[PDB]
DNA sequence: GGGAATATCTTCACATAAAAACTAAACAGAAGCATTCTCAGAAACTTCTTTGTGATGATTGCATTCAACTCACAGAGTTGAACATTCCTTTTGATAGAGCAGTTTTGAAACACTCTTTTTGTA
DNA sequence: ACAAAAAGAGTGTTTCAAAACTGCTCTATCAAAAGGAATGTTCAACTCTGTGAGTTGAATGCAATCATCACAAAGAAGTTTCTGAGAATGCTTCTGTTTAGTTTTTATGTGAAGATATTCCC
């Protein structure tokens, strides 16, 4: 089952996170980063921000999985994600 | 805290991992991934709004996000 | 009544490339053959990408190039993939791996 | 910890790959 | 008003695949790609001229910058194309 | 596998560049 | 009557102005831009040199060497992140052994 | 005939550690560092001016570039020093 | 025993020195061989500082790569650095940082 | 045998400075290959800079520029 | 332990390589002023984001379980560090010596500027 | 047809390239010399495998809920144009401050020496 799920997802291109939850998250981060002046967001700005975040996460998962296999496991762990971030090296992994 | 980070649901994170090719996912991976996504967004959004307010604007443009990513070393193509 | 692009045998605007070079303050002065060379290179790279993208659209049994086909073309050529190593194609997806 | 001439605490790079809570 | 490379990308597409259309979003991606590569090459040529205390970007800087930025065979063919174009251009 | 383009530029697919080859 | 003295800096405002004008950065350079940039550069070198002098003093030495610069940089997270992709010649590495090593 | 920030780095060193010296190799590293950071900030300010269709690099671009390049606490004190200097300079 | 921690002394001594660890003449021979393999015509000369900077960069690169690969070693519950560890560290660093 | 010039003890010292306790036997061939790959990339760009200048000697600045364009700034030789 | 033994520590002297101090001279920055040209500001227009409503059905969430995994470990098998001896390769110091980089000078080509004509994307 | 960008011509400037020259620094050599690499052996120390115990994540199926889509309105914000004020540039003159070259100190690394700290035996 997971196999057909993987094969179906790897041939699709649509975004996997829901646009409205992603928008809420991005907006609350922005208001935490503000200096007392609120900002608006073009609809394309949030789509751009979500396209990049999902690509980043997918690539990070690929790297982390290689670490899982190196350790002889098939189950992805938080230590495999943490180590992939450490090897990527403080700008690509961050 | 109640939500807005829990809006990134377990099925969404699982879809991301499956597209990444992960066959089997632990249970702490969800909180790990929410944290990673949060720290990623904080870096890009900070730079985006820095551009946006250097221009004397109040709307975060797609080009502001594109410049933020480009300066962080990730070039995005579909939004020029 | 002859464009510099036509004189070079190119489809890319030599005059526009020259104007961009001059206004981008890359240097205080621009040679005459620099925009010709640059437009030729840009056109060659565009052709190389579009060819593979069209081949991907073909064997994908489609008729129009979409971002998926550009992504497939780029990530399947080693040199293009090395060139666009830090580039994210929006709506491009990934390549099937294990 | 360690403070410079300016009130800039120069913390050492302990760990960043691990997420916080 | 707003400049782009959509018309020229379409021309070269007609040359290479005379029967294949391109999507509006794929055309935007191609515009982004052309701008990106142009900026890379132009900046590399700029800093080359600045290193050698020159004040003009000639076709020689563009050639060296192309050699620095592209991988092996890509760079070989790109240099060939550029030299061919400048020869055909001066031979007029 | 390897595919020649519409030029003499032979376009190979990416491989395990991370492995040291003799 | 120098601009550096007028701004309270040790770094050369006039030289920075000339470098900005000659570096193909923009057509024109504001009057305060070299002042701001020189102040920033002076502050950054002050930070680095302070940390490096401390590192040298902790080694019972009175001359800063590339080893001390490296120790100062790699031990401040801000500077370590700023100079992430920088190699310092004759700087060595940080004395860091994994915990599973030392019995 | 070859300009170097050695004298200014040495002045700052005397201010911060009045009885410490610096080797020649370390001074060369300090020169490389200053040049590198200058180039980073100036390139970013140039890109900003070009994004906003401006032709002038003002102290506002330098500040924004400093905010983009330097990590957080570093950038805070950097912009503090910069604004302080420009105020003291315009006050004359 | 034969030597309690002979490797540990070596590590602790090397991690506080800054001298180059490869020999100048072998390194320069190798570098010049590669350089002539690149230039079909007459070989270039090499400033002593050029070869020195090349060696500094190469050694820093290799040391950082060994540090990254040993993390994958310990990740697999080992203490012996295997070639697969170096290969994976190169693969994860990417095309640029991992060549 | 210029690649064999990198000796087993030199590679061992590199790994020890990197903090490695135990080193396999194939690590030596692996490291020689990796070092050769690294050198090919930098030397190619260095001689490209040297050829763009009309020079026949490779300079510390040529190596420094090659490293910077590959994303590895080096500070001691500017 | 308890004294033995050494490797690792601190201490002193000196050569010296290396940094600091001094000098002139020379080059670039400051002063002053005329000119230019860029950008702030205001006003009018437009357009795009926010906010709100309603349906809905597609998607998430919750609970179980058990098959599919991870983990510890004991024994089997493999190998890398430690060590003793040889020698050979690297280092260092000349030593030409010459090839090439760096400077200057000059001069022809080439590019910037400007005005005109002309082609090209909307009408 | 018309506005905007681009060729086209011609003039003035400037810059880069070819030349000659100087000295400096790279290459090639050599000669000891010594110290460090190569060699071989061994065994303690590691990796690998297989098993069994313990854990947990995918699968499944329900109800709940909320993302999405559409739609509309408002108005906040962005865009365009125009103007002039002041800020940047360009140019000339003069001096002061930076740098290259001397030349005067002086950390420091070495080396030796004494002991303190670490370590073996039963």
């Amino acid at each position: 089952g997971w196999l057909k799920e993987i094969r179906k997802l790897q041939k699709s291109t649509h975004l996997l996170i829901r646009k409205l939850p992603f928008s809420r998250l991005a907006r609350e981060i922005c208001v935490k980063f503000t200096r007392g002046v609120d900002f608006n967001w073009q609809a394309q700005a949030l789509l751009a921000l979500q396209e990049a975040a999902e690509a980043f996460l997918v690539h990070l998962f690929e790297d982390a999985y290689l670490l899982t296999l190196h350790a002889g496991r098939v189950t992805l762990f938080p230590k495999d994600v943490q180590l992939a971030r450490r090897i990527r090296g403080l700008e690509e992994g961050l | 805290l109640r939500d807005n980070i829990q809006g990134i649901t377990k099925p969404a994170i699982r879809r991301l991992a499956r597209r990444g090719g992960v066959k089997r996912i632990s249970g702490l991976i969800y909180e790990e991934t929410r944290g990673v996504l949060k720290v990623f967004l904080e870096n890009v959004i900070r730079d985006a709004v820095t551009y946006t307010e250097h221009a004397k604007r109040k709307t975060v443009t797609a080009m502001d996000v594109v410049y933020a990513l480009k300066r962080q070393g990730r070039t995005l193509y579909g939004f020029g | 009544a002859k464009s510099r692009s036509s004189r070079a045998g190119l489809q890319f605007p030599v005059g526009r490339v020259h104007r961009l070079l001059r206004k981008g303050n890359y240097a205080e002065r621009v040679g005459a053959g620099a925009p010709v060379y640059l437009a030729a290179v840009l056109e060659y790279l565009t052709a190389e990408i579009l060819e593979l993208a069209g081949n991907a659209a073909r064997d994908n049994k489609k008729t129009r190039i979409i971002p998926r086909h550009l992504q497939l073309a780029i990530r399947n050529d080693e040199e293009l993939n090395k060139l666009l190593g830090r580039v994210t194609i929006a709506q491009g997806g990934v390549l099937p791996n294990i | 910890s360690t403070v410079t001439k300016s009130r800039r605490i120069s913390r050492r790079p302990s760990d960043w790959w691990v997420v916080k809570s | 008003r707003k400049e782009s490379y959509s018309v020229y990308v379409y021309k070269v597409l007609k040359q290479v695949h005379p029967d294949t259309g391109i999507s509006s979003k794929a055309m935007g991606i191609m515009n982004s790609f052309v701008n990106d590569i142009f900026e890379r090459i132009a900046g590399e040529a700029s800093r080359l001229a600045h290193y050698n205390k020159r004040s003009t970007i000639t076709s020689r800087e563009i050639q060296t910058a192309v050699r620095l930025l592209l991988p092996g065979e890509l760079a070989k063919h790109a240099v060939s194309e550029g030299t061919k174009a400048v020869t055909k251009y001066t031979s007029s």
